[PDB]
RNA sequence: AGCGCCGUGACGCAGUGGAAGCGCGCAGGGCUCAUAACCCUGAUGUCCUCGGAUCGAAACCGAGCGGCGCUACCA
RNA sequence: AGCUCGUAUCAGUUUUAUGAGGUAAAGCGAAUGAUUAGAGGUUCCGGGGUCGAAAUGACCUUGACCUAUUCUCAAACUUUAAAUAUGUAAGAAGUCCUUGUUACUUAAUUGAACGUGGACAUUUGAAUGAAGAGCUUUUAGUGGGCCAUUUUUGGUAAGCAG
RNA sequence: GAGAACAGAAAUCUCCAGUAGAACAAAAGGGUAAAAGCCCCCUUGAUUUUGAUUUUCAGUGUGAAUACAAACCAUGAAAGU
RNA sequence: GGUUGCGGCCAUAUCUACCAGAAAGCACCGUUUCCCGUCCGAUCAACUGUAGUUAAGCUGGUAAGAGCCUGACCGAGUAGUGUAGUGGGUGACCAUACGCGAAACUCAGGUGCUGCAAUCU
C-alpha cells in the first residue's frame, strides 16, 4: 500500500550569504525578490571574526522561503541547468537536499548591470503530510519512522521522475 | 547507532504533565484562570471553555475542584440541528449560536432566565449584561480558549458575543470583534451583524454562483440538495435564534443500543496483555527454535 | 591581647531557670494585622447583632 | 609614609608630596578618548566623534609632539589625535595615524 | 567577612526536588484556608515572591488573616527566654495543611458517634486513647512447628 | 627531602582534593599503576593475592612508588616480567599543607608565626581504612610464595600493620573459584583484554545469542 | 619567610578591548673602482607558557616559568 | 517588695498522629569535577610505514571519538539517606443541630466572622508529675573564664589557638 | 550529526535529536522551557496616603523585602499580573 | 469498554523498534473572497465536511528491551548512630549492654489509574 504516503515537496528556500553588509546585500535582496515576486528576509551575525572581517549583528545575509508549483518549477529549472546529474555525496541523510551555484541569471532572469553576479544556496525540503502535526500549536507529535523520509525512497521517486540518474557515491 | 539514547539521560529525565505531553493545555493560563481570591473561600471561578475541532465546536461552562473540573452546561454544533442548522457547523455564526445556547442553558437550569433575558433584537454592538437593581447579579464567567491564537475576528469571540447576548456576564472589550478598524478605534455593527446572519458566506456563495460552477457543485453540495440561498440563510439563522430562546432544554439521544452491548463488542474485539506463563512460553520457544540450533 | 570571641555556653541553663514561657493565649485576640475589609464588615455586623439581641431581649 | 613625585600632565610641572601609606589620597577619573582630526581653523584644534561633529576643542598643544603633528597634518592621511578629560580641562596627549580602511 | 542574609545557608533547603522542578500542581490553589486552621510551612523555591524565612521552613502554625493570593500565619519563636508570636504573610504554594489535625477531627466525630451509641444503650464507652499496653498470655502449639535448635556460626573471613 | 610521614600519617583533617578551588598542586612521583603481563587473561592467572590494611591512615605517593618498585623488582628479578600482573588500588587525591617557616637563626624578626596559619600544598597522599586493599596481584600457585614475598617487601616499606591475604576469588573478579569453573565449562563468559564480559539473564536475548553461543548449544 | 613590580621584532623602549609605534639593526636598488656615509625602497614581533571571563585581548583575572625590587625594627 | 486567683490558660519528659532537614553512611557500569588500564569498533577521521602512479583502493602501527567494562575519589558533587536533635495536635475558648447580624462575598439565605436557643459529662477526649498557677515593679553583681566525654576547624604537634 | 557555491575547523540556510548541558547586568548558589530565556507590541505601578509584618534584633533604628486597604493607572480578549 | 472536550495524581504514564486498529469520534486533508499575519494561507485567521486515507498523529500489544515504580524470609541487623562503664588496646580503633537502623547490589512483580459532560456497535 501507498494511499497518501506518496512523496512531495514541502518547500524550497533560497539563501545568499553575502560576505559583508551593504549595497551588495541590498542587490542580493533585489535579485531574490525579482525572482520570487515577494520581499526577502535579512539575516544578522552570531559572533565575531576578522578572517572574514566581520562583527556581531552586522547583517551578513538574506533568504526567502517559497512553496508549491512555483517552487517545483524553479526546482526543475535548477535541475535542467544542473544537467539532471547529482551526487549521493551531495545528497543529505534525510532525502532533503540542495545545491549552491553561481550565475543566477541562468534561471531565466532579465539581468541588470547593477546587481552583478551572485552565487546562491538552494535548498529543498520534501515530506509527506503531518507537516503541521509537527509544526502546529495543538496535539504536537513526532512522526512515524514509516512516514519519515530517506535517501533511498526520495532518490527513487526523484529518478523515476525525468528518468534522471545520479552518481554512485 | 543514533537511535539509542543514554541510560543516565533517560533516568534523570523529568516528564511534563499529561496534558502538556499531549499538547493540549497551558497551565500558566489554567492557573491564572482557576485560581481564586482566597477571601471568597468556596465560591468558584466559572470558566467558559471553548475549543475548536475540524467539523465541530465545543463550548462548556466549567468550575474546578480537587478531583476534577466540574461542568454546568454545554453546547454543540452536532446538536444544533434540533434548533435548525444543517451545514456550516464550524463557522462564526454557529459559534455565536452555540454561545447563545450555552447562555440560555445556564440561565434555564438556574432560573436566572426570566430576568436577564439578554438580547433578542441584535445589531452587532458592544454592551455587557449590566446587573438588575435590587435583585440577583448576572452570572460572572471568564473565557478560556486553551492554546488558540487570540486574534481579531475569530469564532471564539463570536461565541463570546453569543454568550453576552444570551445573558452571561463575561468581561471583555470590543477591540477583537471583526469590523474593529485598527487606526480608527471604533467597531462596525453593520459588518458585525452581517457576520451574525451570514455575510461573508453569502459573498462566497454569490461568487461561486457567478464564476465557478464546478466548485459550486463540489462544495455547497448539501445546499444544492436542500435548496438554500443568500436570504434563506439569514431567515434560518433568525428562526434558529428564536428556537434557541424557545426550547434550550437539551433533549439527548436514545443511544440505539445499550452500554454493556457497546462494551461487549469493544471488549470482545479488544487485545489483552501477554501473561507470565505465556511470556515463559515466548522465551522458551525462542530457545527451542533458535538456541536449539534450528 | 586576644579574648574568647563567642560561645552559646550556659545560655540555655540561664533560660531554663525561669525560661521558655508560652505566650498567654486569649479569647478574642488582637485584630491588628487583620484585613480591614473584614474589620469593617465585622464591626458593622457586631453593632447590628448587639442592637438586634438587645431588641430581642429589651 | 610615601614620598610621591608626579608630573602635571596638562602643564608639565613636577609635584612632590608625602603622606602616610594608609591615609586616603584623592584621584580623579582620567579618560583618553581617541578623536579623529579635520581641517584646523584658528588656534583651536578640531576633532570630531563617530556620532557627532561637535567640539571646537582643546586648542593645539604647543609641544614637540604638537609641532610634528602640525607638520603631519600638512601631508594628510586620517589623523586620530588622542586626548584626556581630567576634571574638565581637556588637552591632547598623543596621536595615531591610519593605514587601512580607506 | 561574616555574611548573614535573608537567603543564606539555604542551598539544599530551597532546592526544589528531584524530578519535580518546573511548575506547581493545582491542589495547592484549589485548597481552602480559614482562620484557626493549623498549617505546615515548607517553601517552594520556584516561587520567589511571598517566601518564608529559613527559620520558618518546615514548621507549623495557625491562621489569623486571609487575602487575595496570601494567608496570615502565627508562629511561636524562641528568642532568648520567651516564645514570641510572629505573624507571616505567606503564599499558598508554601502553605499546606496538617494531616495530624485532619485525623484528630476524624477521631473527634467518631468519638461523638460512640457517645451517641452510649446515649442509645448506656454501655461505658471508655473513649480515651491508651498506649500499647503489655500483652496478655496465650498458648503456642507445636504441631508442624517443632523448635529448631540454633547456635552461632564460626568466623569465616569471607574475602 | 620531605617532611616525615609521622607528621602526615593519620586522617586528622577532612578530604582536601584537587579542584577548581586549589588549582595548583605538586604532582606525584608514582605514575604507573599496573605492571607485569596486564594483557593476560582470567583463566591464565587464577591466583589473586592482596595487600590490605588493619590501620586507618594516609599513605603517600612516595611510599606507594617505592613499594611498587620494590615489589616489581622482586618479581621481575626472580620470576620474570610476565609471570604476574600487579595493580595498585589506592589513588592519591588528598593534599597535604605546610606552613613553611624559616631554617635560620634570626628568624624571630620576620617569622610572624601562627598568624597566617593556613599552609600551602607540598604533596599528596591516599586515605585508607580497615580492609581497604592497597595492592593486588594475579599469578599462579608456583609463583605464590615469590609474590607474597614481594608484598612482604612492600609491607616493610609501608608504615603500620598491613596484612597479606590470599582471596577465595579467581583473579580480580568478584567471583570465587568453583563457581567460575562451572561458569567456564558453561558459557556465560567471554574474555576481554584484561576483564571479562558476562551473560545477563536480563535484557537483549538477541545480543546474548549474537554473543555466548555454546552455553545455549550445551 | 611576607608583599609588590616587570617579560613587545635581532636589540633598547612606547602601546589605551575594535586591533601594534619609534630609533637602531637587516635586506634590495642607485652614487663610489670597493666598503662607509649618502639618496630611493621593503620586511620582521607564539606580544614568557597554560586556562578563564569577554562577541573578540598583548592589555582583564587566576596558575606555572624566569629577572628584579621592597620588608627584616624593639629586645 | 509583693499583687490576682486556688489545682489550672502548665512541663529542659514519654507515647499516638503528622510535618521539615540533606550531616553520618552510601554511589560514581547515575549527572558535574578529578582519575587508572585494557579490549572491540568508526577511520569521508590525527600522525603516519608499506603495496603501488594514484584511487572515500588495500594492509600495519600510533593518538582521538563511539560501545559496553574495570580500579580509586569529593568541606565548597549527588539519585538515595538515617541515629540524635526539631515544629504542631491530643477538645469546654470544643463538636453537632436550628437561625440572627453585615456596607464583606456569592448567580443565589450561598459563604465568612461573631452570636441567640438546644443537646453532648463523670474517661470532657493519650501517659506521668504538679513542690501552688499566673503577673508586675525595682535593683545588685556580672559582661577576663577554664576543664572533661562525644562532634570539630587551623596547625607536624602542643598543659596551642578556636 | 547529515548536507548546501565561494565557504575551510569557525561566515549564512534547512532537517533530526537536544530536562537545560545555554540565557537571565555582575560573585556564587538556588529558580525558570507555550517561561522569568530570545524577538515583537504597548506603557512608566520605579506613582500617592500612610499603617501591619519578616530579617539582622534590644524584637530599637538603618537597609532590603513580604501581604493588604483607600486612590489613580498601565497591559491583556479576559481571568489576572 | 472505545472516542472527544475540561481535568486530579504528574513516567506503572517516559524513550526506542515494529504489529494491529470493526464502527464512531478525533486527525490527516480540500480552498484563499471575507476578518487577520507572515519572506511565504508552512504557523495563525476565514470557508466547506465536499474530493479521498486510517499511511502519519492518536489508542492498544509485543520486547528474557533501556528507563520508572513496588516487594523480599536478598545483602544486612552490615555501614552509621543515641545512652553507660576506673571496658580492651601504645595508639589509631574495637568489643559488650540498653536502643534506632541505611544505601549500592541480588532476586520477584508491575508498565497508568480515575472524576465531570457528550458520543460510539
Amino acid at each position: 500500500q501507498n494511499p497518501m504516503r506518496d512523496l512531495k515537496i514541502e518547500k524550497l528556500v533560497l539563501n545568499i550569504s553575502v560576505g559583508e553588509s551593504g549595497d551588495r546585500l541590498t542587490r542580493a535582496s533585489k535579485v531574490l525578490e525579482q525572482l520570487s515576486g515577494q520581499t526577502p528576509v535579512q539575516s544578522k551575525a552570531r559572533y565575531t571574526v576578522r578572517t572574514f572581517g566581520i562583527r556581531r549583528n552586522e547583517k551578513i545575509a538574506v533568504h526567502v522561503t517559497v512553496r508549491g508549483p512555483k517552487a517545483e518549477e524553479i526546482l526543475e529549472r535548477g535541475l535542467k541547468v544542473k544537467e539532471y546529474q547529482l551526487r549521493d555525496r551531495n545528497f543529505s541523510a534525510t532525502g532533503n537536499f540542495g545545491f549552491g551555484i553561481d550565475e543566477h541569471i541562468d534561471l531565466g532572469i532579465k539581468y541588470d548591470p547593477s546587481i552583478g553576479i551572485f552565487g546562491m544556496d538552494f535548498y529543498v525540503v520534501m515530506n509527506r503530510p503531518g507537516a503541521r502535526v509537527t509544526r502546529r500549536k495543538r496535539c504536537k507529535g513526532t512522526v512515524g519512522n514509516s512516514h519519515k523520509t530517506t535517501k533511498e525512497d526520495t532518490v527513487s521517486w526523484f529518478k523515476q521522475k525525468y528518468d534522471a540518474d545520479v552518481l554512485d557515491k | 547507532q543514533k537511535d539509542a539514547k543514554s541510560s543516565a539521560y533517560s533516568s534523570r529525565f523529568q516528564t511534563p504533565f499529561r496534558r502538556r505531553r499531549e499538547g493540549k493545555t497551558d497551565y500558566y493560563q489554567r492557573k491564572r484562570l482557576v485560581t481564586q481570591h482566597k477571601a471568597k473561600y468556596n465560591t468558584p471561578k466559572y470558566r467558559l471553555v471553548v475549543r475548536f475541532t475540524n467539523k465541530d465546536i465545543i463550548c462548556q461552562i466549567i468550575s474546578s475542584t480537587i478531583t476534577g473540573d466540574v461542568v454546568l452546561a454545554a453546547a454543540y454544533s452536532h446538536e444544533l440541528p434540533r434548533y435548525g442548522i444543517t451545514h456550516g457547523l464550524t463557522n462564526w455564526a454557529a459559534a455565536y449560536a452555540t454561545g447563545l445556547l450555552i447562555a440560555r442553558r445556564t440561565l434555564q437550569k438556574l432560573g436566572l432566565d426570566e430576568t436577564y433575558k439578554g438580547v433578542e433584537e441584535v445589531e452587532g454592538e458592544y454592551e455587557l449584561t449590566e446587573a438588575v437593581e435590587d435583585g440577583p447579579r448576572p452570572f460572572k464567567v471568564f473565557l478560556d480558549i486553551g492554546l488558540q491564537r487570540t486574534t481579531t475576528g475569530a469564532r471564539v469571540f463570536g461565541a463570546l458575543k453569543g454568550a453576552s447576548d444570551g445573558g452571561l456576564y463575561v468581561p471583555h472589550s470590543e477591540n477583537r470583534f471583526p469590523g474593529w478598524d485598527f487606526e480608527t478605534e471604533e467597531i462596525d455593527p453593520e459588518l458585525l451583524r452581517s457576520y451574525i446572519f451570514g455575510g461573508h458566506v453569502s459573498q462566497y456563495m454569490e461568487e461561486l454562483a457567478d464564476d465557478d460552477e464546478e466548485r459550486f457543485s463540489e462544495l455547497f453540495k448539501g445546499y444544492l440538495a436542500d435548496d438554500i440561498d443568500a436570504d434563506s440563510l439569514e431567515d434560518i439563522y433568525t428562526s434558529a435564534h428564536e428556537a434557541i430562546r424557545a426550547d434550550p432544554a437539551f433533549k439527548p439521544t436514545e443511544k440505539k443500543f445499550t452500554k454493556e452491548q457497546y462494551a461487549a463488542e469493544s471488549k470482545k474485539y479488544r487485545q489483552t496483555k501477554l501473561s507470565k506463563e505465556e511470556r515463559a512460553a515466548r522465551v522458551a520457544a525462542k530457545i527451542a527454535a533458535l538456541a536449539g540450533q534450528q | 591581647a586576644k579574648s574568647k570571641n563567642h560561645t552559646a555556653h550556659n545560655q540555655t541553663r540561664k533560660a531554663h531557670r525561669n525560661g521558655i514561657k508560652k505566650p498567654k493565649t486569649y479569647k478574642y485576640p488582637s485584630l491588628k494585622g487583620v484585613d480591614p475589609k473584614f474589620r469593617r464588615n465585622h464591626k458593622h455586623a457586631l453593632h447590628g447583632t448587639a442592637k438586634a439581641l438587645a431588641a430581642a431581649k429589651k | 609614609k610615601v614620598h610621591l613625585v608626579a608630573i602635571d600632565i596638562f602643564t608639565g610641572k613636577k609635584l612632590e608630596d608625602l603622606s602616610p601609606s594608609t591615609h586616603n589620597m584623592e584621584v580623579p577619573v582620567v579618560k583618553r578618548n581617541e578623536y579623529q582630526l579635520l581641517d584646523i581653523d584658528d588656534g583651536f584644534l578640531s576633532l570630531m566623534n563617530m556620532d557627532g561633529d561637535t567640539k571646537d576643542d582643546v586648542k593645539a598643544p604647543e609641544g614637540e609632539l604638537g609641532d610634528s603633528l602640525q607638520t603631519a597634518f600638512d601631508e594628510g592621511k586620517d589623523l586620530m589625535v588622542t586626548i584626556i578629560s581630567a576634571m574638565g580641562e581637556e588637552a591632547a596627549i598623543s596621536f595615531k595615524e591610519a593605514a587601512r580602511t580607506d | 567577612g561574616k555574611s548573614h542574609g535573608y537567603r543564606s545557608r539555604t542551598r539544599y533547603m530551597f532546592q526544589r526536588d528531584f524530578r519535580k522542578h518546573g511548575a506547581v500542581h493545582l491542589s495547592t490553589y484549589l485548597k481552602v484556608y480559614k482562620v484557626g486552621d493549623i498549617v505546615d510551612i515548607k517553601a517552594n523555591g520556584s516561587i520567589q515572591k511571598g517566601m518564608p524565612h529559613k527559620f520558618y521552613q518546615g514548621k507549623t502554625g495557625v491562621v489569623y488573616n486571609v487575602t487575595k493570593s496570601s494567608v496570615g500565619v502565627i508562629i511561636n519563636k524562641m528568642v532568648g527566654n520567651r516564645y514570641l508570636e510572629k505573624r507571616l504573610n505567606l503564599r499558598v504554594e508554601h502553605i499546606k495543611h496538617s494531616k495530624c489535625r485532619q485525623e484528630f477531627l476524624e477521631r473527634v466525630k467518631a468519638n461523638a458517634a460512640k457517645r451517641a451509641e452510649a446515649k442509645a444503650q448506656g454501655v461505658a464507652v471508655q473513649l480515651k486513647r491508651q498506649p500499647a499496653q503489655p500483652r496478655e498470655s496465650r498458648i503456642v502449639s507445636t504441631e508442624g512447628n517443632v523448635p529448631q535448635t540454633l547456635a552461632p556460626v564460626p568466623y569465616e573471613t569471607f574475602i | 627531602a620531605r617532611r616525615p610521614a609521622r607528621c602526615y600519617r593519620y586522617q586528622k583533617n577532612k578530604p582536601y582534593p584537587k579542584s577548581r578551588y586549589n588549582r595548583a598542586v605538586p604532582d606525584s612521583k608514582i605514575r604507573i599503576y599496573d605492571l607485569g603481563k596486564k594483557k593476560a587473561t582470567v583463566d591464565e592467572f587464577p591466583l589473586c593475592v592482596h595487600l590490605v590494611s588493619n590501620e586507618l591512615e594516609q599513605l603517600s605517593s612516595e611510599a606507594l612508588e617505592a613499594a611498587r618498585i620494590c615489589a616489581n623488582k622482586y618479581m621481575t628479578t626472580v620470576s620474570g616480567r610476565d609471570a604476574f600482573h600487579l595493580r595498585v588500588r589506592v589513588h592519591p587525591f588528598h593534599v597535604l599543607r605546610i606552613n613553611k617557616m624559616l631554617s635560620c637563626a634570626g628568624a624571630d624578626r620576620l617569622q610572624q608565626g601562627m598568624r597566617g596559619a593556613w599552609g600551602k600544598p607540598h604533596g599528596l597522599a591516599a586515605r585508607v581504612d580497615i580492609g581497604q586493599i592497597i595492592f593486588s596481584v594475579r599469578t599462579k600457585d608456583s609463583n605464590k610464595d615469590v609474590v607474597v614475598e614481594g608484598l612482604r617487601r612492600a609491607r616493610y616499606k609501608f608504615p603500620g600493620q598491613q596484612k597479606i591475604i590470599l582471596s577465595k576469588k579467581w583473579g580480580f573478579t568478584n567471583l570465587d573459584r568453583p563457581e567460575y569453573l562451572k561458569k567456564r565449562e558453561a558459557g556465560e563468559v567471554k574474555d576481554d583484554g584484561a576483564f571479562v564480559k558476562f551473560l545477563s539473564k536480563k535484557g537483549s536475548l538477541e545480543n546474548n545469542i549474537r554473543e555466548f553461543p555454546e552455553y545455549f548449544a550445551a
